[PDB]
RNA sequence: UGCAUGCCAGGGGGCGUCCGUGAUUUUUACUGUGACUAAAGAAGCGUGACUAAAGCAGUCAUUUGACUUGAAUUAGAAAG
RNA sequence: GCCAAGCUAAUACAUGAACCAACCGGGUGUUCUCCACGUGAGACGCCCAGCGAAUGAAUGACAGUAAAACCAAUGCCUUGCAGUAACACCCAGCAGUGUUGACUCAAUUCAUUCCGUGCGAAAGCCGGCUUGUU
């Protein structure tokens, strides 16, 4: 049955004395699982990076064509 | 493609002994061109001596003691080309690779927070997808968000450690260049005019602390600061000034004649 | 096998040039897809640098654009009618690219009802069901653009003329474009 | 929207320009739609080809093709191809041992676009392209 | 510290003047001006009215949606000052 | 994150950059400079590998190392 | 040089990951709430909106002249135009600005398409400690 340790029930070899016993595959203990669950983390924390990039990229863009916009209309106010 | 590198085909830079052996180490794909790069075997072999072989050169390289641009290089065929940053934690050395007059490959020793500072002159701009403006540089680095400022000729200040950029030099007439191809290669001068000629090559012409005018082709020069009094970074002892062949040799004598 | 080199060519002096090498893999050449009108059949190709092309074999649906209106539908191939390098491609139904092709009117005929509220015809789009907000965009539509008169003759018959843009034996597809202005008038001329 | 141009479409196949649709940034003189590019090194399009009426895939002007590569300049040889010229380079090769020079020319294939119409004996400025035929490789970018 | 308060969001064209009053009912405003852009710029008689007005009006429900309100700098007097400047050259402009 | 914008005024000329329109439009050879251009080989600077053909080394203190060591410069047709 | 039958692995092969998780757009409903007696506004519902590839449409600039009226719509000013990036809220500057000598190129938006001939976080491995459903 499921949540079941299967490492009890492995099938072991002697020879003669010595119990050969396989490596079991496929086996998510807890230390691969919170392997597993860091990748996705991961994932979404690099686009979140790049999102906050490109929006601090953007308001230098806009800033800057703003402060020129500001620039000529006070010098239009002091003409 | 080609695996391996005949000594004799290698680069003069390298001061490879054309007795030694048959082969040199061929650079891997990287940074910087072949042709304008030097191995990091030949650095940890020839250059400082810390291996006298490349068994041992190989034992230190894949062992990750080597630092290239604060990352550590386990391939002795890696390029490893100008203006790189290369230290050595375990013994502190902390140098950066540089063209001394005569056009060599020079290690200028570098101090903290200026290991920390590297400059790259940008080859060619472009918009990724999603339209994000992207700058290559010299060493191949791609920067995804570059100063709006930037285009293809100027050089940006890079932070190694902190992955970012910290200011632009835009390429104009009156900035400090040094000289990176042809003959003037390893020579600091001043931008005075640039020839540009559309299709052809664009020619710019710079003259020296001494005075002495010297022209190449646009694609040798690197801006390294504002002017020739401000270096955004450190030059070998010659500083970039090419001496008379006379001169040299009457030194020279005079030195060794003085020592003995 | 097939070669795309000029070893074999004469000179412009008309000499013969003596061949000092074998044949490369680098300038092959393959044979043709002789794409006909048919149910779909094609057969992918690996191609240098490992990529793959779609060497379309028989191809009867493809998506095609009405470049006026600015949008595209999937259609069904009815049939080719003309084709510059000879009528012998007409003949075999062969599909190769800027060959003339009738297509099936219907999806177009729907799109219009749905954009502009006009049946050309008078499944069904019933346009009296439509929105106090559709009907009020219909009219903006309307004013602006008026359907030519060749264009709605072939859509009451129920198959319009179009032309191939894309290479089948390149892509494996058989997308094209509505012909229209003086180009429709130029290969009308031609089919008697 | 416009009528077929029976002095421009006798080609068994409708002649028509890629870029356009001429049937609909790039409107001429006479109100039509034409693309027209402008070619760098300080080369002025000629006027027939911003306000004409002929097709030329490969004309320099009107076209795909790019200009790249050597600038050369020629005389007029041969106008009997279609859309084909060629063009002499006459050149005094020296020869080193006897101190003199040989008169020496070479011939080249030129695809020329319908807005030159050169005669024989008339001097062209030519551009590199990319082979347009079995023996061209230059396209004609102006007329002396 | 000011009069003037920032109302938002108010749709002009799905409603009159006096619609947006209603919401103003029990308080004296002096001029009330509404934008393309969903919010209403009014000024109130005193400055205690407007401070509180916007102590129970942020996050009530007007017209089907959630007011957002908040005290403006803008003050009355200085538009009154650039108008007549503004309305000299308006005459001025007609002596061209 | 308006955390931004301006603070001698003026006219008048001087320039950089890009585009448009205009000279009844001037090149080529030669020659002077400059640019670009692998080594090996050739020329050549320096250097007592005992000399030399070589090699690009080594030298000097006596040191837990100096020389911020050296390995310089040229020519290399024609065409571009 | 070779069959046939029995076992058993994967970073071989195949399959497959909702919520967490955003920004932005297009098409629609005989949907409702308001305004005007329709270039109306706003909610909610539905269909789609990733990289790359295909066809089509549009962008990829400007740079050869100075002022007035009139109509319609809409911005503001007040109850007539001074003057002002643009945008009908939730973002009052979240690109009005790619590159080249030159592009049908880079990149973006819209419509439709991809059918094996694309796209896992290899459903992978090993280390340290503090030994950790972040
Ligand atoms: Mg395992
Ligand atoms: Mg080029
Ligand atoms: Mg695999
Ligand atoms: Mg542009
Ligand atoms: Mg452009």
């Amino acid at each position: 049955s499921r949540t079941e340790d299967v490492r009890k029930y492995v099938v072991r070899r002697r020879v003669v004395d010595r119990l050969k016993a396989p490596k079991i595959q496929r086996l998510i203990t807890p230390r691969v699982k919170a392997r597993r669950a860091k990748k996705a983390k991961d994932a979404i924390a690099k686009v979140r990076a790049s999102a906050a990039e490109r929006r601090e990229y953007l308001r230098l863009i806009a800033s800057n064509r703003r402060a020129l916009r500001q620039r000529d209309h006070s010098k239009k106010h002091t003409r | 493609a080609k695996k391996h590198l005949k000594r004799l085909y290698a680069p003069k830079d390298w001061m490879l002994s054309k007795l030694t052996g048959v082969f040199a180490p061929r650079p891997r794909p990287g940074p910087h061109k072949l042709r304008e790069c030097l191995p990091l075997l030949v650095i940890i072999r020839n250059r400082l001596k810390y291996a006298l072989n490349a068994r041992e050169g190989e034992m230190i390289l894949r062992q990750g003691l080597v630092h290239v641009d604060n990352h550590p290089r386990r391939d002795g065929k890696y390029p490893a080309g100008f203006m790189d940053v290369v230290e050595i934690p375990k013994t502190g050395d902390r140098f950066r690779l540089m063209y001394d007059v005569k056009g060599r490959f020079a290690l200028v020793n570098l101090s903290e927070a200026e290991a920390q500072i590297k400059l790259m002159k940008v080859v060619n701009l472009y918009t990724a997808t999603g339209r994000v403006p992207v700058a290559v540089t010299h060493d191949g680095h791609r920067i995804r968000y570059p100063d709006p400022h930037t285009s293809i000729g100027d050089t940006i200040v890079y932070n190694v450690k902190e992955k970012k950029c910290v200011d632009l030099i835009k390429n104009r007439q009156g900035k400090a260049v040094i000289v990176t191809g042809g003959a003037n290669r390893g020579r600091i001068g001043e931008i005075v005019k640039v020839e540009c000629h559309p299709g052809a090559f664009n020619i710019a012409h710079l003259k020296d602390a001494s005075g002495a005018e010297f022209a190449t082709r646009a694609a040798n020069i690197f801006v390294i600061g504002k002017d020739l009094n401000n270096l955004q970074v450190t030059v070998p002892k010659q500083q970039g000034l090419r001496m008379n062949v006379i001169q040299e040799r009457e030194e020279r004598l005079i030195a060794a004649e003085a020592r003995k | 096998g097939i070669v795309r080199s000029r070893l074999h060519k004469r000179k412009i002096t008309g000499g013969k040039t003596k061949i000092h090498r074998k044949r490369m893999k680098a300038e092959l050449g393959r044979l043709p897809a002789n794409t006909r009108l048919g149910a779909r059949r094609v057969s992918p190709v690996r191609a240098r640098g490992g990529n793959f092309k779609i060497r379309a074999l028989r191809l009867d649906t493809g998506n095609f654009a009405w470049a006026s209106e600015a949008i595209a539908h999937r259609v069904r191939l009815l049939d080719v009618v003309y084709n510059a390098t000879s009528n012998e491609l007409v003949r075999t139904k062969t599909l190769v690219k800027n060959c003339i092709v009738a297509v099936d009117a219907a999806p177009f005929k729907r799109w219009y009802a749905k954009h502009y509220g006009i049946d050309l015809d008078a499944d069904k789009y019933d346009v009296n069901k439509a929105s106090p907000k559709l009907q009020r965009e219909w009219t903006r539509r309307r004013r602006n653009h008026r359907v030519e008169k060749a264009i709605a003759d072939q859509l009451r018959e129920g198959r319009v003329l179009a032309r191939i843009t894309s290479r089948p034996g390149q892509s494996g597809r058989a997308d094209g474009i509505l012909l229209e202005g003086a180009e429709l008038q130029f290969y009308l001329k031609r089919l008697e | 929207a416009h009528a077929v141009d029976a002095t421009i479409q006798h080609e068994k196949a409708y002649q028509r320009q890629t870029a356009v649709n001429e049937n609909m940034k790039h409107v001429n003189k006479s109100g039509h739609i034409r693309y027209s590019k402008k070619i760098g090194l300080g080369f002025k399009t000629p006027a027939k080809a911003l306000n004409g009426k002929y097709i030329d895939r490969k004309c320099p002007f009107t076209s795909n093709v790019v200009i790249r590569g050597r600038i050369l300049r020629g005389v007029v040889h041969s106008t009997k191809m279609h859309r084909t010229i060629i063009i002499r380079r006459n050149y005094l090769h020296f020869i080193k041992k006897y101190q003199r020079y040989q008169k020496r020319h070479k011939s080249l294939a030129v695809h020329c676009s319908p807005a030159f119409d050169p005669k024989q004996g008339d001097e062209v400025v030519i551009g590199q392209c990319r082979p347009l035929s079995k023996t061209i490789r230059y396209n004609v970018l102006e007329v002396v | 510290n000011s009069s003037c308060v920032f109302v938002s969001p108010i749709f002009r064209p799905s409603t009159t003047k006096a619609q947006v009053m209603e919401l103003f009912a029990g308080v004296k405003v002096q001029r009330l001006r509404m934008y393309r852009q969903n919010f209403a710029y009014a000024y109130l008689d005193s400055p205690a009215a407007a401070k509180k007005f916007v102590e129970e009006k942020n996050g009530t429900e007007f017209r089907g949606h959630t007011l957002r309100v908040a005290l403006s700098a803008r003050s009355l007097e200085k538009l009154r000052a650039r108008q007549e400047a503004a309305n000299v050259v308006i005459a001025a402009h007609r002596h061209y």
